[PDB]
RNA sequence: CUGGUCCACCCGUGACGCUGAGGCGCGAAAGCGUGGGGAGCAAACCGGAUUAGAUACCCGGGUAGUCCACGCCCUAAACGAUGCGCGCUAGGUCUCUGGGUCUCCUGGGGGCCGAAGCUAACGCGUUAAGCGCGCCGCCUGGGGAGUACGGCCGCAAGGC
RNA sequence: UAGCGCCGGCCAACUCCGUGCCAGCAGCCGCGGUAAUACGGAGGGCGCGAGCGUUACCCGGAUUCACUGGGCGUAAAGGGCGUGUAGGCGGCCUGGGGCGUCCCAUGUGAAAGACCACGGCUCAACCGUGGGGGAGCGUGGGAUACGCUCAGGCUAGACGG
């Protein structure tokens, strides 16, 4: 039945990055888009694009990574080190603009839904709106 | 050549017919009070030899640390299996406020303002290892945009 | 040249013993055996040999390693014929990692090389002569190819990565660049400059080491003609 | 007579889903009620032997029970000591079962070794103890104790 | 007028005599059984000072009830197992409503207090004046992405032939 399509997507990306895939797909959905769109615009992913598995709308999400490392375990540093859903289905989180979180002292982002649209933490303050704190990413 | 400071020198032991002999733990930190830091844990049947040995390992394993006017860039939490440690940025005049271990680290790190706490376990050794990693995961604004670029 | 040559009797290898990571190099699986991508191999030797080359023109010393029988002598020849260090015998804990101490042995072969050619056996009973000399033999039986190394390698050439992976670790930790021939039975990610392709058969081994060393010599000066090996092939 | 489950076709419904306090049903063995049955075995019980002693281990004997019907009891190392559902995250090999012209593949099951990762370690690892979300149950120093009081259930033993 | 607590470890402060599982100490670990930096006195030292110690209780440490911020294979912890009521949670597309939610405006949120500034009493405590924000609720207006809700469509869930 799949509980939270969002947490899923976020997770799909986390599970994929760790193994360094080039792109994991995800079941398509308008609201899901924005998350990517922003997530990409800020520089967390090379990009995304609609696709189709055996007659099912999905989304390719081309992952970004750091350069190779020297020494034991040439594991390439991540571009997404951290990603986590805040407002869950079993606990909706809502914040006023006068109280929106600063992810990793500004290094990080905090995407969130709002009456004006899905916006970054900063863009939230920009247009001065609060909303459902979706998740943060750094 | 840098600075030198040991966190502890414990005497471990081991059984063997007719009695017990002992090696000697010795954890030491070393740094220029200016970004370069390295931790070391030496062992040997002699206290001096042990600290001496920790000295060699210290300068071996090292780590540059992005210092913003004596503080750390962003806050980070790092769990070394057992224990866990928090690290927070603070304005000048805050001082290094932490357990004796992470102090040695951050002090010989050249850090001078920082909020911190040891949650979870607290074994000096593991908290040591933990902090090193934590700093080793600090990232300057550049590092960020530099990775988040990929031009 | 480097193309159809490898394209010849030197492609593909193994079956059902492989890191899925090395799979980005495999073309297909006919006869049940992994068919390595011929072209992809050439494409790599390009970046590789560019480093092989640059590395020699610097004058930098490459350490060759191939303890595997199907390449034991194929290293010996090509490394001697290049003034470079090599080890076809059994590898050792600390070759690079615990250098100074392993080196104490090299020096010991110098000490032994004194009496192995000096009028000082007026002393030394017949008994001592035996063992003392016997030492020297195996003293050389493992060091003769490593003994010319005196500094500490600038890179390491490896016949089969997974096999002598112990070396890779030593090297890797010391931030020494890794280059090596490697079949599907290999771990592509931990090699800095990969020579994908067969490495269990003499064919591919002699072919690679050949041009590899010839590249070293050419980047240096005085290119010539490959040592005996085609007959060794039989 | 009847329950579950798996595979092929992509034919029908059209979010009808997941979990689940209380409730209700099932629930090894021993044990209880009435009636039956009783070969072998066997608590208790008797004799032999061993021993300082031997209410035990070993030996000879031996009743309830073990078997059936109907009813009750409801506990356990009821153990993978791991609640269920879904999505995601390398492969290697063994085996049970189905579909496909097939040294191969594709599904559902049972095992071992292992990517990444998790772990205090042992270890786990697409049958997760990894990465995530939903829902329930449970924990919060050792002893006193699963005891006492109360309440409920039970013929009783006793259970919650 | 100078006093009190302490000087084994945590914990800043060390020697000597006496003593001998006694006299005693004690917050935890422990200390005393003839040679004690742990008892008691002395010399000296550390800490504070018109105080210093003790007892009692509250919050802290205690992320040891964990919302922030924990767990449950073996450490304390998965219910014996299923069916299922209530509740909780709910896939993809579009539309109306706008409950939740976000925003703005205004009312309210007394004084005192808390924080800031400046002034008053020789300073200070104390005091005056002024400033700011405040969760929360009332009225009005607005945004509609996520939640909800009515309505419409789909087939990836589930069910069925
Ligand atoms: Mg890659
Ligand atoms: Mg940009
Ligand atoms: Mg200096
Ligand atoms: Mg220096
Ligand atoms: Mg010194
Ligand atoms: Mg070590
Ligand atoms: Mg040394
Ligand atoms: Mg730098
Ligand atoms: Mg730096
Ligand atoms: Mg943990
Ligand atoms: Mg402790
Ligand atoms: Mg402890
Ligand atoms: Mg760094
Ligand atoms: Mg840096
Ligand atoms: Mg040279
Ligand atoms: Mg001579
Ligand atoms: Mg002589
Ligand atoms: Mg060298
Ligand atoms: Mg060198
Ligand atoms: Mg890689
Ligand atoms: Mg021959
Ligand atoms: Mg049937
Ligand atoms: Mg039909
Ligand atoms: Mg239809
Ligand atoms: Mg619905
Ligand atoms: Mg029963
Ligand atoms: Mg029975
Ligand atoms: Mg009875
Ligand atoms: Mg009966
Ligand atoms: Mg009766
Ligand atoms: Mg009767
Ligand atoms: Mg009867
Ligand atoms: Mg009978
Ligand atoms: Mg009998
Ligand atoms: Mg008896
Ligand atoms: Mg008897
Ligand atoms: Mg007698
Ligand atoms: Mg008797
Ligand atoms: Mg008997
Ligand atoms: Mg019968
Ligand atoms: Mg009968
Ligand atoms: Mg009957
Ligand atoms: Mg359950
Ligand atoms: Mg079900
Ligand atoms: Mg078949
Ligand atoms: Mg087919
Ligand atoms: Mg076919
Ligand atoms: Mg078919
Ligand atoms: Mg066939
Ligand atoms: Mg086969
Ligand atoms: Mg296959
Ligand atoms: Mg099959
Ligand atoms: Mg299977
Ligand atoms: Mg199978
Ligand atoms: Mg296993
Ligand atoms: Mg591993
Ligand atoms: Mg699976
Ligand atoms: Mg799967
Ligand atoms: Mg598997
Ligand atoms: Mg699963
Ligand atoms: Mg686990
Ligand atoms: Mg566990
Ligand atoms: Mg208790
Ligand atoms: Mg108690
Ligand atoms: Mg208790
Ligand atoms: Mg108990
Ligand atoms: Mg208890
Ligand atoms: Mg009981
Ligand atoms: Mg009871
Ligand atoms: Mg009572
Ligand atoms: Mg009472
Ligand atoms: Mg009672
Ligand atoms: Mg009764
Ligand atoms: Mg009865
Ligand atoms: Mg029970
Ligand atoms: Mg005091
Ligand atoms: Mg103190
Ligand atoms: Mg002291
Ligand atoms: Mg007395
Ligand atoms: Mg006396
Ligand atoms: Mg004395
Ligand atoms: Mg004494
Ligand atoms: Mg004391
Ligand atoms: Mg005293
Ligand atoms: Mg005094
Ligand atoms: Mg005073
Ligand atoms: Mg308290
Ligand atoms: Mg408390
Ligand atoms: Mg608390
Ligand atoms: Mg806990
Ligand atoms: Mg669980
Ligand atoms: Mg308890
Ligand atoms: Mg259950
Ligand atoms: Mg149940
Ligand atoms: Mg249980
Ligand atoms: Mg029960
Ligand atoms: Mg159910
Ligand atoms: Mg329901
Ligand atoms: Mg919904
Ligand atoms: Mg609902
Ligand atoms: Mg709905
Ligand atoms: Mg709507
Ligand atoms: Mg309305
Ligand atoms: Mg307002
Ligand atoms: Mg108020
Ligand atoms: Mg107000
Ligand atoms: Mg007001
Ligand atoms: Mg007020
Ligand atoms: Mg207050
Ligand atoms: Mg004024
Ligand atoms: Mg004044
Ligand atoms: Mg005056
Ligand atoms: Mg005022
Ligand atoms: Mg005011
Ligand atoms: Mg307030
Ligand atoms: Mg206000
Ligand atoms: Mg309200
Ligand atoms: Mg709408
Ligand atoms: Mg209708
Ligand atoms: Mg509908
Ligand atoms: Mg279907």
């Amino acid at each position: 039945m799949l509980t939270d399509p969002i947490a899923d997507m976020l997770t799909r990306i986390r599970n994929a990055t760790r193994v360094y895939k080039e792109s994991t797909d995800v079941p398509a959905s308008r609201f899901k888009e924005e998350i990517l769109r922003i997530l990409a615009r800020e520089g967390f992913i090379k990009g995304y694009e609609r696709v189709d598995v055996d007659g099912k709308p999905y989304l390719r999400v081309y992952l970004k990574y750091g350069p190779r490392r020297q020494g034991p375990d040439p594991r390439p540093e991540q571009v997404i080190h951290h990603i986590r859903r805040i407002s869950k289905p079993g606990r909706r989180v809502y914040v006023g603009v006068k109280e929106i979180p600063r992810v990793r002292r500004g290094l990080g982002i905090a995407i969130l839904s709002t009456s004006k649209g899905v916006l970054t933490d900063r863009e939230a303050r920009k247009l001065g709106v609060g909303g459902e704190l979706i998740c943060e990413v750094w | 050549d840098f600075e030198e400071k040991m966190i502890l020198i414990r005497r471990t032991a081991r059984m063997q017919a007719g009695g017990r002999r002992f090696r000697f733990g010795a954890l030491v930190v070393v740094g220029d009070r200016q970004g370069r830091v390295g931790l070391g844990f030496g062992k040997a049947p002699e206290v001096p030899l042990a600290v001496q040995k920790a000295g060699y390992y210290a300068r071996r394993n090292m780590v540059e640390v992005p210092l913003q006017n004596g503080t750390i860039p962003h806050e980070i939490e790092v769990e070394f299996g057992a224990s866990k440690i928090v690290l927070k940025p603070a304005a000048p005049g805050t001082g290094v406020i932490a357990g004796a271990v992470p102090r040695a680290i951050l002090e010989l790190a050249g850090v001078t303002d920082i909020l911190t706490k040891e949650l979870g376990s607290r074994n000096p050794i593991n908290i040591a290892y933990a902090t090193m990693e934590a700093l080793r995961q600090l990232r300057t604004k550049a590092d960020v945009e530099r990775l988040r670029k990929g031009e | 040249v480097k193309e159809l040559l490898e394209a010849g009797v030197h492609f593909g290898h193994e079956r059902k013993r492989w890191n899925p990571k090395f799979a980005r190099y495999i073309y297909a699986e006919r006869n049940g055996i992994h068919i390595i991508d011929l072209q992809k191999t050439m494409e790599e030797l390009e970046r590789t040999f560019r480093f092989i080359e640059d590395l020699a023109m610097r004058g930098g010393t490459i350490l060759f390693v191939g303890t595997k029988k199907q390449a034991q002598d194929i290293v010996r020849m090509e490394a001697e014929r290049a003034g470079m260090p090599y080890v076809n015998q059994r590898w050792l804990g600390g070759m690079l990692t615990n250098f100074k101490t392993i080196s104490q042995r090299v020096h010991r072969l110098e000490e032994l090389e004194a009496l192995f050619a000096s009028p000082e056996i007026e002393e030394r009973p017949k008994k001592e002569q035996v063992r003392l000399k016997h030492e020297l033999e195996r003293l050389q039986k493992y060091l003769s190819g490593f003994r010319l190394l005196k500094r500490l390698p600038d890179a390491i050439f490896v016949v089969d990565p997974t096999k002598e992976a112990i070396a890779v670790r030593e090297a890797r930790k010391l931030f020494i660049p890794v280059i090596a021939l490697a079949d599907t039975d290999s771990d592509p990610d931990l090699v800095d400059y990969i020579i994908p392709g067969n490495d269990d058969a003499i064919r591919s081994i002699q072919l690679i080491l050949s041009r590899a060393v010839d590249l070293i010599i050419q980047a240096r000066g005085g290119v010539v003609e490959p040592s005996p090996s085609y007959a060794l092939v039989q």
